[PDB]
């Protein structure tokens, strides 16, 4: 609980009761970051308009 | 493509043969009440891995509901597949049964 | 624009239907002490999306 809020502070991350009681975190849309025991990881870039 | 309509385009991750395809997969039915209307469910194919064979699987969408706007909801997954795996777990239930995690 | 007499006009700001000032969907007409003696009750339609 602890970990997930203090990451939930820097970027929307929501977090849902999966049907075998795991822990899902998921992002702004539906990003599943945390689906079951794998995470999705991320990437920083430079704009592809500027 | 209309307001209160809408398809569904999917992908297999890990098939490298899967070209995420450009095609509707498949469409979910609406009413303009905001009720799903027909197709609440359908089953989809998966890709073929590793020489063993490809899953084919049934989902379902019940109880879905259209807004005047806003709020696109969707988080779940619930699928009745099993990865092969590893137990240790002895736990002998009140009505004489066993079970294993 | 007369004592004792006053209609009413209504507007969706949530769903466009509302048309230009076409029927005005009640008037009312009232006494020295107020009473509120005609169309008590009115009727309007929303726009609809949902």
């Amino acid at each position: 609980d602890q970990l997930v809020s203090e990451l939930n502070k820097i970027v929307g991350v929501e977090v849902s009761v999966q049907d075998g009681g795991t822990y899902n975190l998921t992002m702004a849309n539906g990003y599943t970051l945390v689906q079951g025991s794998t995470a999705r990881q991320l990437a920083a870039v430079p704009s592809s308009a500027d | 493509t209309k307001d209160n309509e809408w398809a569904v385009y999917t992908h297999d991750s890990s098939d490298p043969a899967a070209t995420a395809p450009t095609t509707a997969s498949t469409t979910l039915k609406f009413n303009e009440n905001g009720i799903l209307e027909s197709g609440g469910t359908v089953n989809i194919t998966t890709g073929t891995i590793n020489g063993a064979t490809a899953a084919t699987f049934s989902l379902s969408f019940l109880n879905s509901m259209q807004q005047n706007t806003g709020a696109n909801n969707i988080v779940a997954t619930n699928q009745n597949g099993y990865k092969p795996g590893d137990l240790v777990s002895y736990q002998i239930n009140n009505d004489g049964t066993v079970v294993g995690n």
